[PDB]
């Protein structure tokens, strides 16, 4: 819903910002921007535009010397620093160059402005804020009226187990699958939650992590679809149990289980 | 009285539930026109848009039953007038 | 120095904050559960197609407590977080000023949470402080 | 008996309606409310609060006109009682 317009909003606030950044430091240093349209996400105009003013101010002050140390260094009589901002994939890089408060700036909606040189070429400037806000696939689980999805890349199989399949070991529960030993997980005990007890044959889907996988049985099975995640405050940055959640379709919230996020 | 008495009912009735049956109506625009409406204002136009619009919701509920009188109360007389016969 | 505070009450407590934190106020309704999440949370709920938080503001002052009374939702915003406080019955405007305040910040409980006290020709109303009271729920 | 199903067919409508009472009022009360915000809220997008107070009279509105259906087909019974003989 128009969440995507150019960063005419976000990024045109240097042209002339720059200017009086370069007269109270006797400095002469050139601004080329280039590119001015990045369609970087809409939320970030308070969170990527300024903190891109802090790597600025480095690219004229701290960074080309007067034609007195100029001319005598090994730097051409005119330098030219350059502003741009492009996609990365799913990261938008504005990023800032020339020839700890702001730490957390730029790092609140994403991002971590740091500072990369060398002798005599100038200093190098870039963010990281994704600019991709919209497609999921998920696979939508419920748990006692509780919809949790449960990201799809890293699904790998969604076997049905009979409560006989089942072998306790040293500890955790597992199934033997094509030789595979899979540590099942039954989620609405990870998740604290009060389950009836076990129907018979329990539908189980195995998620990848890293290197392994384990199971994960879950109470009934909704349908995959494309979901909104949305990051749920910071009143649960504590819960890594999770990701966060997402308004479905009728109006029904929905946690995305993070996958690496439970035992 | 009586066969007399429930028309001097009905009337009584009808140029009363015909009221509310008016009020129905301004308040069918008087509230669904500042819903379609309040999305002018402030950021709040999506807020109170919504808060106006149970406001009639609610409200034609009254005319659901309340004509709900007239459709038996008419049969009173419609019985009771008949009765005359 | 006029402040403008929301009026509401706790079991026979009172409590307001400047609307300046204010967003508007809902009745406890579908409260979706957040697991393992923090005894003094209720869970997350969909408001204008956003999901904000629903703590239990009652259940952070260490006072009373009723998940019946617990009918209002108090949607609250920081400088960019976004929080609803479930409590009892609302009362609404209050007109506050020097004053009305009667700090006493030295005969109770739990500190920085209230700036202050006030008072109604002699009454309960006690003055928070949203700012200080969410940072304690964030961070 | 219709006449003498008068002497409740419509004790019921009465009844039901006077939901109104109670659900009409609650509208009110809870708009009334949402007035007392929406005021200490700001001054720019004061448009909710120039309607914020239409239902302070859409609500009052019913009110009259209710206070009289119950008054009238409260009649029918001093007249079917009568009539019921």
């Amino acid at each position: 819903g128009s969440h995507m317009v150019p960063i005419s909003f976000v990024f045109n606030r240097f042209p002339r910002m720059v200017r009086d950044l370069a007269k109270k430091m006797n400095k002469e240093v050139n601004f080329i921007m280039r590119g001015e349209d990045t369609e970087l996400d809409r939320t970030f105009v308070e969170e990527i535009g300024e903190p891109l003013l802090h790597l600025l101010r480095n690219a004229i002050d701290h960074g080309i010397e007067p034609k007195e140390e100029r001319i005598a260094k090994g730097k051409p009589p005119i330098g030219t620093l350059i502003l741009s901002a492009r996609h990365e994939g799913n990261n938008v890089v504005i990023e800032v160059e020339d020839d700890d408060v702001v730490k957390n700036v730029v790092e609140s909606l994403n991002g971590s402005i740091s500072i990369e040189s060398e002798k005599d070429k100038g200093t190098k400037v870039t963010i990281r804020l994704p600019l991709t806000l919209a497609i999921i696939q998920a696979l939508l689980v419920k748990v006692n009226n509780l919809v949790y999805a449960i990201p799809i890349a890293n699904i790998d199989t969604i076997l049905s187990i009979s409560k006989e399949d089942i072998q306790r070991v040293q500890d955790r529960d597992v199934i033997v699958i094509r030789g595979e030993v899979i540590p099942v997980y039954r989620l609405w005990e990870v998740l604290q939650i009060e389950h009836k007890e076990e129907l018979e044959e329990m539908e189980a889907v195995i998620v990848r992590v890293g290197n392994r996988k384990y199971g994960i049985v879950v109470d009934d099975l909704l349908g995959q679809d494309d979901i909104v995640i949305k990051s749920l405050g910071k009143v649960f940055s504590e819960v890594k149990e999770f990701s966060g959640a997402a308004i479905l379709g009728d109006g029904s919230i929905a946690l995305i289980i993070n996958v690496s996020g439970i035992v | 009285s009586q066969i007399g008495e429930t028309l001097e009912n009905i009337r009584s009735i009808e140029k009363l539930i015909q009221n509310i049956m008016r009020i129905a109506r301004e308040t069918n625009i008087l509230a669904l026109n500042a819903t379609i409406e309040a999305a002018r204002a402030g950021e709040a136009g999506k807020g109170f848009m919504i808060v106006a619009n149970e406001v009639q919701n609610l409200s034609n509920e009254t005319n659901e039953v309340t004509k709900q009188i007239v459709e038996k109360a008419r049969e009173i007389l419609e019985s009771s007038q008949r009765s005359l016969e | 120095k006029e402040f403008e505070v929301l009026s509401f009450e706790i079991d026979e407590q009172a409590l307001a904050f400047d609307v300046d934190n204010i967003e508007m106020v809902i009745e406890k309704s579908d409260i979706t559960p957040v697991p393992k999440s923090r005894h003094f949370v209720e869970g997350v709920i969909n408001l204008r197609g956003r999901i904000i938080p629903v703590v239990n503001l009652a259940k952070i002052l260490g006072i009373s407590f009723d998940e019946q009374k617990m009918k209002s939702i108090i949607v609250a915003r920081t400088k960019d977080v976004e929080v609803g406080f479930l409590v009892d019955r609302v009362l609404g405007v209050l007109r506050i000023t020097e004053n009305q305040l009667d700090l006493t910040n030295v005969s109770d409980k739990f500190g920085k949470k209230s700036k202050g006290l006030v008072k109604t020709d002699g009454r309960l109303i006690i003055y928070l402080d949203i700012d200080k009271i969410i940072e304690e729920i964030t961070v």
